[PDB]
């Protein structure tokens, strides 16, 4: 019982193995002050018997209270792990408390400040791991301490306080030797950010290593990577298929790839533009009415094949779509758009009001 | 003479200082009880020193205008933590103080505009550090801080070709990006409360038209609520929005005919980065190779791009260049360099029927207050 | 929209699987024949600018 | 007729949300204290990591405002230990940043500042530092030359190095040799700071062998 608890304590601290003592100070366990004080180290003393204690509260149903409690054994993990000179056995110990505190943040909110309150230590725990200075250095769990920053400033929507903790990571020696559970969750975080930077290339290399990597059980994590791939995907024209659509049973994008492929898009978004106003979706989705203007040149250029084409006719081809006031001077402007971006090759002649597309390759793939 | 009363009476300010010696929730902000315009102490200190504002003073020079004379900012780092009661005023005060200024001082009979902006900046800039010193949560003030939102606004048009002494256009922006922040501290935690407004989306619509070269607004538009979300003022930013990053510009200048006066010098704040990229993206597209050009008339790029007449429009298009003939210029690739002063462009000072203090104010003017400080 | 953790810390090149052809690109062609491609066929062939 | 042949990102973040302790976010308000400039809005954010800067610019832009609400936020209370060392060699400056540390810790009753200037010997400072032990210790480089080497002053746990004004500092001889005298007392972990009106290409080399991965502003 306690006292087996306390003797599983007493053999993870003397045999200094910190997976076994992870395994004791969670939940993941089936599983105050005076026995634990009575024994141990005095940041030890209060930090098991403030697990108890949000053990008790845990049991109470008292989430605002066993978030003090929770917080008390991090302060004491913290103070202890001062106490450890250049040596990081109690490393596996951290993924045990500040996973924790994340979703105990959470629970606090419901019976955000309480988060605001949970997120400034955190910021300590990394200037800790972030102070020392390969194989008994003290750095490896550093960007799991960025990984529950980033799960706590996207649910409050800070942003300005997280560019100097990309530039920590990216500017070190062994940002590509971290676990692999954590290397790829991080890689969707500053690729999402990527996506609202107007930078999507960046984000182009990293949630696609962020989908290809996701494990096969959580098809959730699967799903999440692949919502947020698809505006940085077919922006750039990878334009997804039905099976992909269908296998994962998210099928709302699939009437958009059809209007993407070749107003059918305005009625197509404005249908269900409820999902896409709901994850920061809409007005990065807009941005295809350039790559959407090219696919109706495609069917402008393949149903009257020749070379010159008047404007005239791309007017009709808007008047047809019927959204807002579109006229002459419109048409030729986001022509001209499309050809100094690179998406139309030719000229646009003003003296007789025609277009020349080009003859041996007529709009180049992306 | 005013200054042994100044002594006497800064040594009762300074004895009455030594009577006060802390907490986070003990102390409360403590709202003062000063009823005047400018305290009782400032007028005599400023009259003593010559510190005298150049408008509010009595016609015949020497004595203070002890009816009318407004307070000036000074950031000092004064050891004093700004008075007690005295210096900072309540909030009946604060809307008598922002009335005064709406009634006459912006409507200027003669004088210059270098003392002008400087005279009604530097008091605006003094209601709005003391609302936040004052800690209030009212509906009533924020207001006001929008009545200084305004007033930047509109001097961010009406004084563009002034001096670098004068106006210094980049205090000013950075001064009237914290005016719209402070909106949106206000109204998060009004609308947390309960607490709607009548004009949310009018400054709304101003931050995410401040905001067009930062990309992250985007997302900003996003957590809206969907009342004001689905407001025409954000619907007309929004649209606004998207005219610079896919880069339309003939789109752009029908938003700005169709927009409100106030949008319109938001939409001059973008006003040489448009052409720039308009006549890079026109010049790319009229020409077939790097060494020969084409005929480009006139009357379409005065048309497209909000040029108000021939001579502004010949002068942008010459000093990038490119060379007008007649009635046409000659678009080249190869000659496009890129190597001026701004102006003032008639078609929004046009777009002004109502005078200047009742652009500020959005509506019917108070009457004349009357005080009488004894 | 919270992106949860995995369940194990580590795992092999094998565990994890692709879908192999699934961003792929065979959509830039010239099918015109498509149904969507009469209509914008028809209103412009109603507009009098005809050719095959 | 012919064929074809083949910006600026300004600051926005008010002082609410850079995040701090409510602590700090009373006593912020309360002087009227608004409206940050881009060096607050580019250096805060990293100085509360314990990372290390560089960063200059002109008077009237607030780099002290930048060390007291960064190393005040990062100071746990230490019962009676001397954790941040500021040495600026002016004999106002020092009274200014000792009166804005009170000014800032308008609630910290447990944060207690001391000035050590100079000009009023060696052994009246060390009956300061007995009669009671300040957590911060402000003072010129030849002061604390002495009261350093005379074994009053415990220097083994310092965790925050501030130099402000070190252009003087450094482009002076006799004064480098005291400040890397000083620097060795210090604990191998710490953060070093840095501060200064004007710098120069002569300057810029030794600047860096203080800290580690530094990071620069500069106005030009
Ligand atoms: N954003 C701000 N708003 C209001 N007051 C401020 C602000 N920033 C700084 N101050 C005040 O302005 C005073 C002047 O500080 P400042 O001149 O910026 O120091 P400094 O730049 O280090 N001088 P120097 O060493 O010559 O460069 C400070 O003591 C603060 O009280």
């Amino acid at each position: 019982t306690i006292n087996q608890y306390l003797q599983q304590v007493y053999e993870a601290i003397d045999s200094r193995d910190g997976a076994s003592c992870a395994e004791l100070v969670s939940f993941k366990h089936p599983h105050p002050e005076e026995k634990c004080q009575q024994v141990l180290e005095p940041p030890y003393d209060e930090m098991f018997a403030a697990h108890l204690r949000c053990t008790y509260a845990v049991g109470n149903h008292d989430f605002i209270e066993a978030y003090k409690c929770q917080t008390v054994i991090v302060q004491s993990f913290l103070r202890a792990f001062q106490a450890h000179k250049e040596e990081n056995w109690a490393l596996p110990v951290m993924y045990a408390v500040a996973l924790d505190l994340r979703v105990f943040a959470n629970n606090a909110d419901q019976q955000g400040d309480m988060l605001e309150k949970a997120a400034e230590l955190l910021m300590s725990c990394f200037r800790v791991c972030a102070s020392d200075t390969i194989e008994d250095s003290k750095k490896w769990g550093m960007l799991f301490l960025v990984n529950q920053l980033f799960k706590i400033y996207f649910k409050i929507n800070k942003l300005h306080l997280c560019k100097p903790l990309i530039r920590a990571i990216d500017s070190s020696n062994l940002k590509d030797d971290y676990s692999t559970a954590q290397r790829v969750t991080y890689k969707y975080y500053v690729g999402r950010k990527a996506m609202f930077d107007s930078d999507f290339k960046q984000a182009e290399e990293y949630l696609s290593f962020a989908f290809e990597h996701c494990h096969r059980s959580s098809q959730k994590n699967k799903r999440m990577i692949l919502i947020y791939l698809l505006p940085v995907k077919m922006l750039l024209g990878h334009m997804p298929t039905v099976e992909l659509l269908k296998k994962y049973h998210l099928m709302q994008f699939a009437e958009v790839t059809r209007a993407v492929s070749e107003l059918l898009l305005h009625e197509a978004l404005a249908k269900h533009e409820a999902f896409f106003i709901r994850c920061g979706i809409f007005l990065i989705l807009e941005k295809l009415k350039i790559i959407t203007y090219r696919n109706l040149f495609k069917k402008v250029y393949l149903l009257l094949k020749t070379h010159q084409l008047s404007l005239d006719a791309f007017l009709v081809a808007l008047k047809f779509m019927q959204v807002e006031d579109v006229d002459i001077d419109e048409v030729q402007c986001i022509l001209a758009n499309l050809i100094y971006m690179g998406h139309v090759k030719g000229y646009i002649s003003h003296q007789h009001q025609k277009l020349v597309v080009s003859k041996q390759n007529p709009f180049p793939p992306l | 003479t005013s200054k042994e009363k100044y002594r006497l009476l800064d040594q009762r300010d300074r004895i009455m200082r030594q009577a006060r010696v802390t907490d986070l929730d003990k102390a409360r902000t403590f709202v003062g009880t000063c009823l005047d315009m400018c305290p009782e102490k400032e007028r005599y200190m400023r009259e003593t020193r010559s510190q005298l504002s150049v408008f509010e003073v009595v016609p015949g020079t020497d004595q203070v205008d002890h009816a009318a004379a407004v307070k000036e900012y000074s950031r000092s780092s004064a050891d004093q933590e700004e008075p007690l009661p005295h210096e900072l005023r309540p909030l009946p005060v604060l809307s008598r103080t922002m009335d005064y200024l709406v009634t006459q001082i912006m409507d200027q009979k003669e004088g210059s505009l270098r003392d002008w902006y400087d005279f009604v900046w530097n008091r605006t800039r003094g209601i709005r550090k003391d609302i936040t010193q004052q800690h209030l949560c009212d509906p009533l003030t924020v207001s006001l801080i929008e009545k200084c939102t305004r007033f930047h606004i509109h001097c961010a048009h009406f004084m563009c070709e002034e001096p670098m002494s004068s106006f210094d256009a980049k205090i000013n922006n950075e001064n009237m990006t914290k005016c719209l922040q402070s909106l949106k501290e206000m109204y998060q935690d009004l609308r947390n409360k309960g607490v709607f407004c009548a004009s949310e989306a009018e400054f709304q619509g101003y931050n995410v038209l401040l905001s067009l070269n930062k990309g992250d607004i985007l997302r900003e538009v996003q957590q809206f609520h969907p009342a004001v979300r689905n407001s025409s003022e954000v619907k007309f930013a929004v649209q606004a929005f998207a005219a610079l990053n896919s880069n339309n510009f003939v789109r752009f200048f029908k938003l700005v005919q169709s927009a409100s006066y106030l949008n319109a010098c938001l939409l001059h704040c973008y006003f040489s980065q448009i052409r720039k990229d308009a006549l890079r993206a026109l010049n790319f597209a009229y020409t077939v190779s790097t060494q020969r050009s084409t005929i480009f008339p006139l009357d379409g790029v005065v048309r497209m791009l909000l040029f108000r007449d021939c001579e502004e429009a010949t002068d942008f298009l010459t000093c990038h260049g490119l060379t007008v003939s007649d009635g046409c210029v000659e678009l080249n690739r190869s000659a496009f360099l890129e190597p001026s002063k701004t102006r003032k462009s008639v078609f929004i000072t046009r777009k002004l029927t109502v005078s200047v203090g009742e652009i500020v104010n959005g509506g019917p003017l108070p009457p004349v207050p009357r005080h009488t400080p004894v | 929209d919270e992106f949860e953790e995995f369940p194990a810390e580590d795992w092999a090149g094998l565990d994890e699987d692709e879908d192999a052809h699934v961003w792929e690109d065979n959509w830039d062609d010239d099918n015109v024949e498509d149904d969507f491609s009469n209509q914008l066929r028809a209103e412009l062939e109603k507009h009098g600018y005809k050719m095959e | 007729l012919l064929d074809y042949e083949d910006y600026v990102s300004i600051h926005s973040s008010g002082f609410r949300d850079f995040l701090l302790k409510p602590e700090l976010l009373r006593a912020i308000v309360d002087c009227g204290f608004e409206h940050p400039s881009e060096v607050q809005h580019e250096c805060i954010p990293q100085a509360i990591l314990g990372m290390d800067v560089l960063c200059q610019a002109k008077s009237g832009m607030g780099k002290t405002a930048v060390f007291v609400l960064a190393t005040l936020q990062q100071l746990e209370p230490v019962t009676g230990q001397v954790s941040v060392l500021v040495m600026c060699h002016t004999r106002e400056l020092a009274f200014q940043i000792s009166k804005e540390y009170e000014r800032f810790s308008k609630y910290m009753p447990n944060v207690k500042v001391a000035v050590f200037f100079g000009g009023l010997s060696i052994k009246k400072d060390e009956e300061v530092l007995k009669k009671n032990c300040p957590h911060i210790v402000v003072g010129t480089p030849g002061r604390i030359l002495a009261l350093a080497r005379n074994k009053s002053l415990n220097l083994k746990h310092i965790k925050h190095f501030i130099l402000d004004e070190c252009d003087k500092m450094l482009e002076q001889l006799d004064m480098r040799r005291d400040v890397q005298e000083i620097f060795r007392m210090t604990p191998h972990e710490k953060q070093v700071m840095m501060f200064s009106a004007t710098l120069s290409k002569e300057i810029r080399p030794v600047c860096r062998k203080f800290m580690q991965d530094p990071m620069e502003i500069f106005v030009d």
